């Protein structure tokens, strides 16, 4: 119990006989705890914004409206995470210990669960052209469960299997009693995802463009083509360069051995930037929509 | 010359005479009249059924005469008519153009009468003995699009259209058997009367103008309003009559004496009427409104005593049933509501 | 000419209109008001209606 | 549950699902308005070769695989303001504006040359309150009189504050350039701009273009990602 969280720790060294008073004094906990109520409000906004409007109901609002509340998620389970991380070496059990890191993979990974179904939706939207546009409540349904169950099962995982307490040569030193096989499937399934978002933007891009230049040929006296690849730079731009950094720390994680690599004990940045990345989603996927920023602008 | 400006002075001096003698007949309003009464309380009414299917923007309603059935018309081009109690429906007839704006249900519940913009009027036939909706009449003669039409009887209907002019008809002959001009605008309502033999209708010259139905002329006009005359409705006792208009000023009219005796009216309304409509003890005045609700109004207080606020788009249609037991109202949005 | 068999039927409407009788509105009124008393005591849209007797209820 | 109760409760849905399958095959078919003055040339389009099926007069045509449907709306001669709103859901409003008609006085009434009371119509009909996301797909007419016509005659006396020569080009860019600036909504509706030609394949091919380049707008404002 006790003996097994201290002994694992010895082990990675990460214990340190913490000796400090149980009051925090931790600038960077103030800064983050007000970053992420930052992140809370924000979200917040845009899912009264998307409430209060009757004419904001199409599915494409839905999936933004899921999208706004997987980051209201992540950001409590963030600044829960990091409330409990002073007395984190003692008068913990390892059930709330596996609970916290549990919760946060799930908030994590709503996200970007929540980015790949609004792409496929986005492409499946696309691909083909109607007067009317509409869609069927069964597709939505099935995403918006599917998204949520399998993040679920993914963050739930690690409370029973691959649990690592048994063996002391498997356990990772960033978060020690965690094998390193969850870690790699999860980066694999990270890295799945990218692709498929990536090919997904790539291929609607190409589709419009292919189809807008060559049947056209009227008169003259192509700015949709400008916007389009304007808008799909900027969010794979910040997509990309705002997770790469825990994509990095986990390889290199999975890379170095126990007492090997000096440079594992900052994860603490990383994991802020990549909450910081996820909490700034609405203003990308506000700003760009002229109807959303005058309903802003009304309210 | 001497001819028309002799003409023209008469016409004046009996204009002034005219007005003169509305005038001095005038001596109270039913304000003062009726100045002692208490208001009726707080209107709340809950709907009761959703009745939905149609895919287009509604134009039209009218109940039939047992309280019991429907009629809608869509810009899909449908003709569903509704079972109350129930919610399902009886009859989907298609229509041969999806330009609509009027709907008729017989005093007997046999034919259906339909007509829109393309200058036609069509006559649908429901109890035949092959089960289903077969056009018996397609009566055409017409100018401008109809505005309304309601059924005199079982072989006789009446029709007013875009071109100044209505015209009372004959089923299963196909001819006009009587015409009635005389209006500068176009004819856009009318109603008919309990005891039919007389009908009012109303125009967007700024008028209002009753008509009998033997002789073919108008009797009298009553004039007043300074914009469009949208809709009309005539009071249970047949010496009355409602006014809707464009502007917000809902006018209440006597037969009787030419006189103004209501002006309901406020000051947050700017949109206009688009449906009035009474009830047996002529008291509970509905109206419609372009601000996506309908305001139930008194008749003796003239001021607003209920909002049905329920509906997404503009309420085009409303309906008290004979008997009086609901209201149905019926927007933009493809629903219609039935409040009680 | 048109303008003239417009103005001689106009003032010939106006003349046979002319002829009409007026009424007092105050009277008229009273039996309105009357009438609206009168044909009040069942009322099923502004008197509160009973439950059983409410075909329009689930 | 009885039995007239269950036989009404059958008919009420074959009534709904034909009624909904009927309502599909309609929600495929781009409906485009027409307007225009009188001697506006509409007769010649609606008989270019293309057109296969008072008031209302629909026409039927199929294009590669799309459906059309015009309605010409030119046998009304009341109010146009009671029956517009009818016409909300329409993909596009051809317009007809006849070249011709730069010099001859207006019949019944003098003066107006012709085109002056045609961009009074454009204006109030492109700066409408209902038409705030339609095109305003326009058609010049008769180039080949305009051209023989313009080479012998002043041009000044409908526009008295032009300078340029009288050639072909430099009028009709003008014109064009006329009929364009009177769009106040600069930023929701575009206008598209075509001299009519004999070929009908030409004139199909730009509606074609046109209605097709209105869907694909329309699709990229529905998805978020405009
Ligand atoms: C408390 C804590 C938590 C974490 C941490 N939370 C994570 C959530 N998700 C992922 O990977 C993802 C993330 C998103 C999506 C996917 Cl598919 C996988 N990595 C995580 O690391 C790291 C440290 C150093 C912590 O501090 C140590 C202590 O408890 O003292």
């Amino acid at each position: 119990n006790y003996d097994i969280i201290v002994r694992h720790y010895n082990y990675t060294g990460k214990l340190n006989i913490s000796a400090d008073k149980e009051n925090s004094i931790k600038l960077t906990s103030v800064v983050f705890i007000l970053i992420c109520c930052f992140i809370i409000l924000e979200n917040i906004f845009v899912l009264l914004t998307i409430w209060k409007t009757k004419k904001f109901h199409r599915p494409m609002y839905y999936f933004i409206g899921n999208l706004a509340l997987s980051d209201l998620l992540a950001g409590v389970a963030y600044t829960a995470n990091l409330l409990l991380s002073g007395a984190t070496t003692y008068k913990l059990t390892p059930a709330q210990w596996f609970l916290r890191e549990g919760s946060m993979f799930v908030a994590l990974s709503a996200s970007v669960f929540s980015l790949l179904a609004i792409a496929i939706e986005r492409y499946i939207t696309m691909l083909k052209m109607k007067l009317h546009n509409g869609s069927n409540n069964f597709r939505l349904f099935l995403l918006i469960s599917a998204c949520w169950v399998i993040s679920l099962i993914l963050g739930g995982l690690p409370i029973m299997g691959w649990n690592c307490i048994s063996a002391l040569s498997s356990c990772s030193t960033v978060l020690p009693l965690y094998h390193k096989h969850y870690i790699l499937f999860c980066t694999t399934v990270f890295t799945l995802l990218l692709l498929s978002i990536v090919i997904l933007y790539c291929r609607i891009y190409s589709l419009v463009r292919t189809r807008s230049r060559r049947l056209t040929f009227r008169k003259n006296i192509s700015e949709k083509s400008l916007a389009l690849l304007k808008t799909v730079i900027i969010v794979l731009s910040v997509f990309i360069a705002c997770w790469a950094p825990l994509f990095i720390l986990l390889l290199l994680d999975v890379g170095c051995k126990v007492k090997t690599c000096d440079i594992l004990f900052r994860a603490e940045y990383f994991l802020v930037l990549a909450v910081l990345n996820s909490g700034t989603n609405p203003i990308i996927y506000t700003l760009t929509n002229k109807e959303m920023r005058r309903a802003f602008i009304r309210i | 010359g001497s001819e028309l400006d002799q003409l023209r002075q008469e016409a004046e001096q009996l204009k002034n005479q005219i007005r003169d003698a509305r005038k001095a007949c005038a001596d109270a309003t039913l304000s003062q009249i009726t100045n002692n009464i208490d208001p009726v309380g707080r209107i709340q009414m809950r709907t009761r059924r959703t009745l939905r299917g149609h895919l287009a923007k509604i134009y039209a309603m009218h109940w039939g005469t047992d309280s019991r059935l429907l009629v809608s018309a869509s810009q899909d081009g449908k003709l569903i008519i509704w079972d109350s109690y129930t919610t399902n429906k009886v009859h989907a007839i298609p229509l041969r153009s999806s330009w609509v704006m009027t709907c008729a249900y017989a005093p007997s519940g046999n034919y259906v009468a339909c007509g829109g913009l393309d200058n036609i009027c069509s006559i649908y036939n429901l109890k035949t003995r092959e089960g289903n909706v077969r056009v018996s009449r397609e009566l055409a003669g017409h100018t401008g699009y109809l505005s309304c039409c309601r059924f005199l009887d079982d072989n006789q209907i009446v029709t007013s259209s875009g071109d100044t002019t209505c015209a009372l008809w004959d089923i299963e002959t196909g001819q006009q058997t009587t015409t009635f001009t005389g209006h500068t605008g176009d004819v856009m309502s009318l109603s008919l009367a309990p005891d039919t033999r007389l009908f009012v209708s109303g125009a967007c010259d700024a008028s209002a103008k009753l008509w009998d139905v033997r002789e073919g002329m108008c009797r009298q006009t009553f004039t007043g309003h300074e914009s469009d005359i949208n809709a009309i409705c005539f009071f249970p006792n047949g010496n009355a009559f409602a006014t809707g208009s464009d502007d917000a000023t809902c006018r209440l009219f006597d037969l009787r004496a030419d006189q103004e005796l209501m002006t309901y009216s406020h000051d947050n309304i700017i949109c206009g009427i688009t449906s009035v409509s009474f009830s047996k003890s002529g008291r509970l005045l509905l109206a419609g409104y372009d601000d996506f609700n309908c305001n139930v109004w008194d008749a003796l207080k003239a001021d607003r005593a209920g909002v049905l606020a329920g509906h997404d788009n503009r309420v085009s249609c409303l309906g008290v049933t004979d008997d009086g037991m609901a209201v149905a109202t019926g927007s933009w949005d493809s629903f219609l509501k039935i409040w009680n | 000419t048109a303008s003239i068999a417009q103005a001689r039927k106009l003032v010939e409407q106006l003349k046979m209109e002319a002829n009409i009788d007026r009424i007092k509105v105050s009277k008229a009124a009273a039996d309105l008001m009357a009438y609206c008393e009168a044909h009040a005591k069942e009322d099923p849209l502004l008197t509160p209606v009973p439950a059983s007797e409410n075909p329009f209820r689930e | 549950l009885s039995a007239e109760d269950k036989a009404a409760v059958e008919r009420s849905k074959m009534i709904d699902r034909n009624l909904r399958e009927d309502g599909e095959k309609a929600a495929r078919e781009v409906k485009l308005l027409l307007l225009g003055a009188g001697e506006s040339g509409k007769s010649t389009i609606v008989k270019q070769m293309k057109i296969i099926h008072t008031g209302i007069v629909e026409t039927h045509f199929t294009f590669k695989d799309l459906h059309f449907k015009m309605f010409d709306v030119g046998g009304q001669r009341s109010e146009r303001k009671k029956w517009i709103h009818c016409f909300e859901g329409v993909t596009a409003i051809i317009f007809c504006v006849a070249l011709s008609d730069y010099d001859l006085v207006l019949a019944e009434d003098e003066e107006m040359n012709r085109m002056h009371e045609s961009m009074k119509l454009f204006d109030s009909i492109c700066n409408n309150k209902w038409f705030t996301d339609t095109s305003i797909i326009l058609f010049l007419n008769k180039k080949d009189l305009f051209e023989e016509k313009i080479k012998k005659s002043p041009l000044t006396i409908c526009y008295p504050e032009y300078a340029g020569s009288n050639t072909y080009e430099e009028a009709a860019a003008y014109i064009q350039c006329q009929f364009e600036d009177l769009n106040k909504r600069k930023d929701t509706k575009e206008i598209y701009t075509h001299f009519t030609c004999a070929t009908d394949t030409k004139n199909v091919q730009f509606v074609f273009d046109a209605v097709t380049d209105v869907i694909i707008k329309n699709n990229l404002k529905d998805c978020g990602l405009f």
